[PDB]
């Protein structure tokens, strides 16, 4: 299998949705790269359509608690939970390819089955959830937190130079 | 052939049957019967009440009906009532609301399943929230009591007999002989 | 087409049967069928049981509408009467209950399914209790029996014969030919 | 069979229910219906609407007939007027648009599912933002609100109580009894 | 049974309703209303067109059957008149084709689903496109543009308002009154 | 509702249509319609025929009923006559068979699909060349081409024009008005 | 139903139709229609097969009734008259069995399934063969034949035309026009 | 395993539909490729019907950014999105077998339900990838941009020398 | 398994109709056995009943560009694209087994639901594969092209001495 | 597992129904038992209750082409196209199992659906086949074509000694 | 696994319902166990609710035909099929587990949809098949032919002692 293969060169991939078994294999990944030398980086390609926030949560948890650093690709495409997992990575390390596409919007859940105590509370949950990730995404990035406010409403999608100038990626690969 | 020729002779006797989940083709079907009824400004209106609930806009437009109408509606509960049903049955005009000795009362808070993004699931949480209150209201409206001790007793479901319903105040009195009915 | 026209017919002569399954549609349209006939209140009412029994509520309704209006009803035992079948059989008027010799009564104790959390099983199962000690206390004021020995004898399933089923008190008399009927 | 009567017996007396989903089939029994009705050019006709909305093409059309005919048309709002509903609802004659007093109305903007190749694709993404443009151009006209405001308040859902669709110029008056309709 | 009440009562008046997809059913009965009304030899038909299309050598059956019968036939568009549909409505007689101001008509090329040996689909693909060319050459006929303007047209979707479609060619007169119309 | 009533009013007046893929039941109910207006023998029989085919034996059928029959058969082919359609359209009495413009006929050769052992699927293929050999001799006689001619021209599917159709011998004229038929 | 309608009318006539496979219902349905044709001793009874055969109980049913009643019965085949079918044609009355002239008759052979243990299978297995052996000597007595041929002939399919069956004897002539019956 | 064999003579196969695995697969066994000496060819064959597009435009810039040239052979057919790949080869190795067939054709999409403006923004993204992908395939070609567009329009279906005329490949191989 | 036993061997079995995966397998087995010495023969047995057309004609190039020559066998059922690949091998090393049977007949497809214009396209394109197919297997055989299309209208089947006397196999094999 | 460890004992086992993988496995184990030394025995054990008709002929001609002797044995049953194995094993090498069953009957088939003129072929064909295999096993059995034609017209099932007697078998084994 | 172990220790299960492929897995396992040492005893532990005759033929002529005697222990049940396979081991190490179950019962079938000769030589095979268990297993026990024949009428259920005192086995085994 290539994929051992890589994991010696120390490359991990990312490329299907966000799952909870996607999750845990890539935080065993990342805990057992940091129980290796810790002055090596990480590099982690991502070309994923997002997934669940809770796998997002824990694999974005990961990356801050390893001290080495990790370095992102976007590549492919890098949708919602994708784009907030790209940002996610160590300052002056997030790169996309010249074709890739990065797509940020607000959460989306089903808080539905249940009395009428029971969807309040979800809301709640699901309204305070909504301003972490944003809060989070902001922090990563230059732009204020009303701009984010503005920007996630609804679907918008930023090719390669555009994610650069908004400030999700730091600089733009082309050749090695 | 049966099952629909007794209920015309019962229309004809100004008697209406709501005996199923309340949906919108029955809240439809009971709307009309209302104001068809409704032709005669001076005789009452019996309806009998035997479900399980269902939507709660078919039991405002239910409701609404039977409060536009001129005439007295008179409602019977019989075997279950429970949540819309029980909403419907304490709606009926006061002095005129009866329950069989062994018929069976729930008081139930609404519920609903919700999908999409946040924003609309917040405007659907909040119209569900205001929904609830509309009720609470209404029911405290109609059997007497304080919106505080309704509000705190539907937030689980509690079950009635019919003299404890009747002392509750969702119903009036009740009957064994058809002596009693008005 | 047949079976419309001879029910329609056996209608006409006060005749109602009951060969389904207790539910709320067929609970609605024996309540409507007896509610019709009670229009002329002097003359007597029959009614054929053939049905394995159904939901408590909708038997419930069935039985107080059976003790509601002032005409008799005369139950029959045909074929099978069990569960709640055999409860509607024994609700008739003293000295009109029959069976045919080789009819089959079964009694039996009201099962359920629930699901929800822990507080609301809690609830559902304290009126599933309350809905068997009513059932058990019904069965024992109808047939004459001690509420004991019916809460002893229930536990289980219990078939009974058309003999048997007399001398246990849930019906009057075992007919043979023309001559039972009043 | 009693649904078919009650409404026949119903639309005798100029009475048009609209009670489900608008589709092709209730969007051409509602237009024949209108037609019928149209013999005596002197009476008006009543709609009474309970509906979640429908399709687009469906709805254009009852809209056409509505205004087609020389009968003046009262549209009442029943327990839930959303979507396309509200369209029909607020499309009435003015001066004779109703709701009671326990209904809600909700504004929405079109959704549409699409497929093919990029060119066909391009072609219906531009005839479903003019039918947008279409469908806030009529609520406008016929509410009295500026275009612009229509825009924001249709972009997500936006919910009404009677009085709260009274302020805004969605219908006319709230009515509480019968001295109201005309 | 509303539905085919209102139907006959329409028909009654020389009036024919098309509100479903074209297929051989729906052909059939159109041919035969036609064929009944054809009796009367100076009474004109109003046939009310609101279809999405449908199969090919229905929509000819009945295109065939309204060239055939002596009695002038009005076409009348009301919500959608798409692919077939469409020409249908533009194959009344000329002078007497109409369309409601939000009428909404689109003009489509035919596709096809083939299996079998290469033989066959040879001589399936042939017929298509012998019908491709069929329906061009009655469009440019019946809406007076020249063919070569038609197939650059039809070859991709093509949508029409009520006054760019009476500019094109496929009708004569946008209603907006019933006092517009014979 | 409608179709029963078009059709019944239709027949009243000798019209038979066959507007289905050709199965046992509609072959039945055709031979019944044909044997009822085969009281009056001096009138004639027209059949409008809109039909993609069906099984062999019950077209066989009808093929023997009309040439049973003494009254006349004048068949009309409308949209679509092809495989064993396009056999019962020839099958008309010898200068009344006529066709519509726009009409397409298709000529195709049997197929079929067995099951068995060895020894049944010999004896049903030796009764599968005999049924097309019958079907060839047939088309012949009432076409007046030879049997070597049909035989190599049903190889394959041939379609045919209301032109192409008159020319091969299939039909005898091309129907333009209503002065066509006696 | 037309359907419905015609069949009315042909019964009323004198004709029975059966043109579906051979089962319980059509069985009692035919037995039924047989008996109330029995009401005149004198007039005949026609009988019309178009069917693939079914099973064999309900066949022999049938055949028992048509052998029973004082009426004759005159058999005609059209189309197909397979399996026990073909037995229920040649069980008309001497003389009165015809066919069309493209009428296809099979003779069949039986066949079952069975299940169970190897007790059961032998008894099914001896009930199976002894129904072949009836079936055997019916066919034998009706046609003329002996039994060793009809049992060699029936061992695997044979399939016949109407004059084969003529010279085989399961008919007694071959209509072409409508002088040839009575 | 013969895949892994052909491995270790750089040989790489895309013999299945487009989709996020096979492209993942694809990418990682050129990543394995390019961290080996930089100075060998890498020789990947195509057959497919094409697929998704975003995995297509992750396989293209993974070719594109590594150093070592990588070879293209055409076999059976290389439709669509396939025929990008194809063509995406190094100039001067790009050849085709044959009877080979190669066909191109203009994106397709299916925009789900939504509102009016997740539409509209949808088919602007559709519209600005059509762009893309016909600018991305004229620069690979000596056909100009319109030229390109009007042919893609609809189906066009290639023979192997055909393809060699319109600059799809650089030659047609017939034997070794 | 001893697939690769025979491997060793260098024998190839085309035992399940032609699909993509099949195609992509014998070819990599061809492949295979080319990359080593290319003076050793290489043995296909054909059991199929055909196939994709496509797939068809990747392995038939594949078996015309190797240097190292093809001996086929057939098996039991050599039928549409099993004929063709049959008779694909090299001139004077194709053989058949005494009670195998061989079946020719017409290309079959399912143009689908499309417009007009798609369909003319799809229709054209099968035309001119089944001329390809029909010149194809005549310069394989002796006979020309006008017999090859009289007798490729309907199902054609033949036995061994059957096909020696019309060209499809040079000799019948009974023992080694 | 045990099964290679009776192919080192070259041992076969036939213990499914007759179809292209099986037969396809079953003649690649009757290659390899060929390649080692031609001068020792196979054995094939059969308990099978038929298949199809091509696959039967596909081991029936690698059996009559594989140079050293087979040995077939009965195993519980022997339905159709297994007795015409069991029969095709080299004179005076057949047995069986004193309570294994013989079943012989005719071919079955469902043509299915098309023109009367392919048909027409394919019955033409299954005529064929039923007369080639009435003459196959005629000749591995001393009971002319006559009987054998009878004798398949129905279902005729055979025990041990009766199999022996008629000519399917040479000996019944009852110990080693 | 713990089978490979125990097949080091000479023991076999058969802890399924009787059919063809675990009929042919014990078989190859009795066959393996004769390839050892011939004087080496064969432990077979029998949990089975029975299933198909030939398969059980199979198993017991392979047991009758193999040459070391194969111990038979009863465990958790026996039924039908698993009781004839149990009273078939050598005379004397015929074994019971205290608490085991032990059912016969005549054969059960489905004499699928045919013509009357079909059903008829079926209904004749039926009838062959069940006198041939019934003397199998009455040359097995001590009881006669026609005790044997009353007491499968119906279902009959024994205990370990009964079965012993029957004849179906040979001693019950408490403590080893």
């Amino acid at each position: 299998d290539p994929y051992a293969k890589l994991f010696e060169e120390r490359v991990i991939f990312l490329g299907v949705q966000i799952d909870d078994a996607s999750a845990n294999d890539v935080m065993a990944q990342l805990l057992c790269l940091e129980s290796m030398d810790p002055d090596r980086d990480i590099s982690v390609y991502i070309n994923s359509p997002g997934g669940s926030f809770t796998a997002l949560t824990a694999i974005y948890d990961t990356m801050q608690y390893v001290k080495p650093d990790v370095q992102t690709v976007c590549m492919g495409q890098a949708a919602a939970a994708a784009a907030v997992l790209l940002a996610a990575g160590t300052p002056g390390k997030r790169m996309a390819l010249p074709n890739a596409r990065v797509l940020i919007h607000q959460p989306y859940s089903e808080t539905g089955r249940g009395q009428v105590s029971d969807l309040e509370i979800a809301a709640n949950e699901i309204l305070r959830m909504r301003s972490q990730l944003e809060d989070m995404l902001a922090k990563h990035s230059t732009t204020p937190v009303e701009k984010i406010r503005e920007d996630i409403e609804r679907d918008k999608i930023l090719t390669a130079e555009d994610a650069l100038s908004y400030g999700l990626i730091d600089q733009v690969i082309s050749t090695r | 052939g049966l099952g629909d020729q007794v209920y015309n002779r019962l229309l004809n006797e100004r008697i209406i049957f709501l005996g199923q989940p309340v949906d919108d083709d029955i809240a439809n079907k009971i709307t009309a019967q209302l104001l068809l009824l409704a032709s005669d400004p001076e005789k009452d209106i019996y309806l009998y009440i035997n479900s399980p609930g269902g939507s709660i806009t078919a039991g405002m437009a239910i409701y609404d009906t039977m409060q536009y109408i001129k005439n007295d509606v008179v409602t019977i509960a019989m075997g279950l009532a429970a949540a819309m049903g029980q909403f419907l049955l304490s709606a009926g005009t006061p002095g005129k609301r009866f329950a069989l000795p062994n018929a069976e009362i729930l008081i139930h808070q609404p519920s609903a399943g919700l999908a999409g993004s946040a924003s609309d699931i917040k405007i659907h949480a909040e119209r569900l929230l205001h929904t609830k209150k509309r009720m609470a209201e209404l029911t405290s409206q109609h059997t007497g009591q304080t919106i505080e001790q309704i509000t705190r007793d539907s937030d689980r479901d509690r079950w009635f007999d019919a003299f404890e319903a009747k002392e509750y105040g969702l119903i009036d009195d009740v009957m064994t002989t058809a002596a009693g009915m008005p």
